[PDB]
């Protein structure tokens, strides 16, 4: 029942933004990430 | 980006001839050497739109109420009514370069390349699908300023925004304040100024109007080197073939496979270090990009010339447009 | 460290469990084996020739027959290493590029600290430590990441006096029912003061600009030494 | 508050007198002036 589907892509999830002429998020709080990336020398 | 271009070296050298073929094949690895040459250019085309565009893993978009503090980005942001969701600006943008083959199907330049066994790749993402890109990214630069860079987007008013990169140039937050409404003005007056410049004068793009126009030149040679005889009795294949038995064909069918395999060395040559080109221009687009647009740069010149507060990217033909917003 | 701690821990753990990560160093490696391979394989072609092999055709015929034969190989055989170095040209320059970018960040994201944003991974710039690895650099980027936001109701700048008011640094916010001022990269929030504060001009040009009583730290410290001032008096009616 | 100290007016180059003025002060010489009528009129009863 597995099959080859063709599609056009999505760029990513839709998300409007809570924009308004006086609203600010803040973040409470943070994540340290590490990020590996490789580079030939 | 360039367009992306496939040869198929056999169909080329040795047009629809057996014989041909048959000689081709005493050079070996030379065919498929130079056809995996052109797809390593036609795969990097893709990464670096990608590279350039697909900053961020989520479509930001504006709200319906434009308040956005008096500032007027109605001829930046996407139209709903077009086709194509493009802002105006990149619709002038779209007009203003000149295209030899897009590679969307046939049903004249075009139609002598693809009579000839050269063709052009459609790009991945199509135009609306960097139309949709810009869209996130100037969607989360005015509703977000840099945060939708650094993790998650945070909203923020507009305004306030502009107050926070002023203290990034060194300008204290109130000298906005005390003055939004001419900020505002000289902002919509300057957003006015680049259609007036774009609509009127022909060489403003002339950086991506001039990559098109090698890639065309060079298929345009590729073609036009079928007509050299290269001391063959004959610069057309069939009439060769026509003429003479094998044990003389063999010899003339030769030269032509000499001269038209030292011809795809050249542009597939030519086209890779013109791909490099192509690779650091792309690599310079994401870095500002990533620098200009998704940031605010205490980089001097780097992006436009003044000091920096904040760019809009724009879709173009092969190609980005920065707006670039400076203090001066 | 507990999250830096784990994260390395994910990194150990992402390079044992995936295939694909070096895939860039492991793709610069097969393009010069491979190349190498073409080369050697470019040998047994004829290029027109009665063999490829080099003493069939100086056996099997006479000299000026033979010569005729040998620069065909040698005519193929040139222009097969011309390819390679060519190719290994054009090849070394994307390395090149790759390494003067590697040497970049090695200057600006291990010997210091970034202010470009994702140049130095996503999110804003810590540090990174760099690893060694076959032909190539593996920078391991340490990032400061927002993570759980709040909303909050903000003001361009706030009433006292009659004076405007302004941060700083940082930004004024409202939980619904009092203002504050806070850092606008981590939700740490506190009394508005004028020392968190500067002023400039009358409440009336701010588009935006709400009503907040501001605290000013030298005033009860003059007030309450108002009414020490004023228990003396008081004493003073005794004598 | 708009300004900090370090040294002695000799060894910077170029260096020139003017008044500085301090926010701390009529807000103390007001609060003399507060003091003063109150010791005046407490000579009154
Ligand atoms: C907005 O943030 C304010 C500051 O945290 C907060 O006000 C504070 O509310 C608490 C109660 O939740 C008060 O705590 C005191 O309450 C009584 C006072 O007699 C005592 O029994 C307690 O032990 C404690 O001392 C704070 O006094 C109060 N602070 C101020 C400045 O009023 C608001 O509640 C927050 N508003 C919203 C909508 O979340
Ligand atoms: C923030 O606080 C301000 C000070 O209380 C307040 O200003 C005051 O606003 C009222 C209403 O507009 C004015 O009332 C007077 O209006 C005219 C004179 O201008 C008279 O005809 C009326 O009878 C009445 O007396 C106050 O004069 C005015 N105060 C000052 C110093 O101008 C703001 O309106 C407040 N804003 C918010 C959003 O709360
Ligand atoms: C800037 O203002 C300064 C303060 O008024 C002023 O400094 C004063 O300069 C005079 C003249 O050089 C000195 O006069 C004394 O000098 C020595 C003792 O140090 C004696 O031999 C003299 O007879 C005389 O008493 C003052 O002592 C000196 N005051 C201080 C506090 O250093 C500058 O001259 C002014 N400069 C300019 C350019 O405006
Ligand atoms: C920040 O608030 C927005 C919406 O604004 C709020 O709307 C009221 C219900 C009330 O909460 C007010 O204080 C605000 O003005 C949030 O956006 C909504 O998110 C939910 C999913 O969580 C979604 O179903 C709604 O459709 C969204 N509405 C809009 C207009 O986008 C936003 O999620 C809040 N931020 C956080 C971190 O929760
Ligand atoms: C910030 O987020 C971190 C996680 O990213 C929170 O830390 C965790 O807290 C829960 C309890 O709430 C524990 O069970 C986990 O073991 C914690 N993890 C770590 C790495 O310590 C943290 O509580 C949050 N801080 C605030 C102030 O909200
Ligand atoms: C933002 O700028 C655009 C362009 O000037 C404004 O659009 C015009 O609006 C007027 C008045 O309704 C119309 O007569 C024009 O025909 C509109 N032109 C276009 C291109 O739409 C727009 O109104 C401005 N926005 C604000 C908030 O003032
Ligand atoms: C593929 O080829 C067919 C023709 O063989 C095209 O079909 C024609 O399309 C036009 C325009 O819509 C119609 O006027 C004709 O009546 C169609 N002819 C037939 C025989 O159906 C079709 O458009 C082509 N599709 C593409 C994408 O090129
Ligand atoms: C700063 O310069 C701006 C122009 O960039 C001045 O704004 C103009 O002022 C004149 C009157 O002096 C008006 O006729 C124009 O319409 C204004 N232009 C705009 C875009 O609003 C401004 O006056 C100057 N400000 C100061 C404090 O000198
Ligand atoms: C903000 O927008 C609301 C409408 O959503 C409006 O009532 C208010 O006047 C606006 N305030 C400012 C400062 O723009
Ligand atoms: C009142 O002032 C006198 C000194 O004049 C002092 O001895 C006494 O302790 C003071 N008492 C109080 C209650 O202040
Ligand atoms: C500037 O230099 C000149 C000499 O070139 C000198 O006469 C003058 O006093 C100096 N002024 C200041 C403020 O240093
Ligand atoms: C003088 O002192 C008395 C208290 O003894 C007070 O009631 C009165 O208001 C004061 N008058 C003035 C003018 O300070």
């Amino acid at each position: 029942s597995q099959s080859i589907i063709a599609y056009t892509m999505s760029l990513g999830a839709e998300n409007s933004v809570a924009y308004s002429n006086n609203s600010i998020a803040i973040p409470t709080n943070f994540t340290i990430s590490v990020t590996t990336e490789i580079l030939p020398v | 980006s360039m367009t992306k271009t496939s040869v198929d070296c056999t169909m080329y050298i040795c047009g629809d001839s057996t014989e041909c073929s048959n000689l081709l094949l005493q050079y070996g690895s030379f065919c498929t050497q130079l056809n995996r040459a052109l797809t390593g250019i036609a795969v990097e085309q893709d990464k670096n739109t990608q590279e350039v565009f697909a900053q961020v893993k989520q479509i930001y978009k504006t709200p319906p109420i434009k308040d956005f503090g008096g500032f007027n980005f109605s001829q930046i942001l996407p139209d709903p009514s077009k086709p194509s969701k493009r802002s105006f600006i990149e619709d002038l943008l779209f007009n203003k370069v000149t295209l030899a083959d897009a590679g969307f199907i046939k049903q004249d330049l075009i139609c002598a390349q693809k009579f000839n066994g050269l063709t052009v790749l459609p790009p991945l993402l199509t135009d609306e699908m960097i139309a949709q890109y810009t869209s996130a990214l100037l969607a989360g630069t005015i509703t977000s300023g840099w945060t939708f860079g650094a993790g998650a987007a945070l909203q923020i008013p507009f305004a306030m925004q502009m107050a926070y990169r002023f203290n990034g140039i060194g300008v204290t937050q109130n000298v906005l304040y005390e003055n939004q409404k001419l900020i505002a003005n000289q902002f919509n007056s300057a957003i006015g100024k680049i259609q007036d410049s774009l609509s009127s004068t022909a060489s403003a793009l002339g950086k991506l109007q001039n990559v098109v126009n090698q890639n065309a030149q060079a298929l345009n040679t590729l073609v036009k080197q079928l007509s050299s005889n290269f001391g063959a009795i004959s610069s057309v294949l069939n009439d060769i073939l026509s003429r003479l038995d094998k044990v003389e064909a063999e010899v003339q069918i030769d030269r032509l496979i000499t001269g038209r395999l030292q011809s795809l060395q050249t542009y597939v040559t030519q086209q890779l270090i013109r791909a490099a080109e192509i690779r650091a221009s792309a690599n310079l687009a994401a870095t500002k990009m990533s620098e200009c647009v998704l940031g605010q740069s205490k980089r001097v010149d780097f992006c436009g010339k003044g000091y920096h507060l904040m760019s809009f990217p724009q879709s173009a033909p092969h190609g980005v447009v920065f707006l670039h917003v400076t203090y001066v | 460290a507990n999250q830096f701690n784990s994260a390395i821990g994910k990194i150990q753990d992402s390079l044992s469990s995936t295939a694909s990560a070096l895939g860039k160093l492991q793709n610069v490696v097969n393009q010069n084996a491979q190349a190498l391979n073409t080369l050697v394989k470019q040998l047994s072609s004829n290029f027109g020739a009665i063999s490829s092999v080099l003493n069939d055709i100086l056996s099997r015929l006479d000299k000026v027959e033979a010569e005729v034969q040998i620069d065909r190989l040698i005519t193929g055989r040139l222009q097969s290493l011309q390819t390679y170095v060519t190719q290994q040209l054009i090849r070394a320059a994307e390395i090149r590029a790759s390494a003067n970018l590697a040497a970049t960040k090695m200057s600006e994201c291990v010997l210091g600290q970034s202010k470009r944003v994702d140049f130095c991974g996503k999110g804003y710039h810590l540090m990174s430590f760099p690893q060694s690895a076959p032909h190539g650099v593996v920078f391991l980027h340490v990032t400061y990441v927002p993570a759980q936001e709040k909303n909050f109701t903000t003001a361009p700048a706030i009433c006292h006096d009659g004076k405007a008011h302004f941060p700083r640094e940082g930004v004024f916010v409202s939980n619904g029912t009092h203002w504050f001022v806070t850092q606008r990269n981590f939700y740490e929030p506190q009394i508005i003061t004028t020392d968190n504060t500067f002023v400039s001009g009358n409440c009336d040009v701010v588009i935006g600009i709400v009503n907040n009583t501001v605290y000013d730290p030298l005033q009860p410290e003059l007030d309450s030494f108002k009414e020490e001032l004023d228990k003396y008096f008081k004493n003073h009616t005794s004598p």
